[PDB]
């Protein structure tokens, strides 16, 4: 069928030039490389952020510690307290 | 991986996670101050154990 056929050829060929064989695209006067794989290719790392979303921080914790290993001055006020609120109680 | 036909980055991501592996180690520091805070409950505790034990039967 050479509706088909030829329909077909043209619809395979016309593009053929645009994704077989890189000759950019003979009706497109913008080109086609440089939007998807060059400046698109930082796309959704445009859509996203970059070096910290992207690298994704392996980031080590803020280490939080005791209570600053002092239970003197502090366990014995804790006790006096205690006793004020054993007054209480 | 494999539905990103377009990898690129997924070796990259996975080798990073991959690195970072060994996160960070806990802290299990407290072996100093809070047996320390558990002496002076023992204390207490011992006190107030021996004084109503007397006092109960006195």
């Amino acid at each position: 069928q050479d509706l088909y056929l030829r329909e077909l050829k043209d619809t395979k060929l016309a593009p053929s030039t645009l994704q077989d064989a890189e000759g950019n695209v003979k009706p497109w006067n913008p080109p086609q490389k440089p939007n998807l794989p060059e400046l698109e290719l930082q796309g959704p790392e445009a859509l996203k952020a970059y070096t910290e979303q992207n690298v994704e921080t392996a980031h080590v914790a803020k280490e939080s510690e005791e209570g600053e290993s002092e239970p003197i001055e502090e366990d014995w006020l804790v006790l006096d307290d205690a006793e004020e609120t054993k007054e209480s109680h | 991986r494999s539905v990103l036909k377009n990898t690129s980055v997924i070796d990259k991501i996975e080798s990073y996670v991959k690195q970072y592996k060994p996160v960070k180690i806990d802290a299990s520091k407290q072996l100093q101050v809070i047996e320390s805070f558990e002496k002076h409950a023992m204390t207490n505790a011992k006190e107030t154990e021996s004084l109503v034990s007397k006092e109960l039967k006195d």
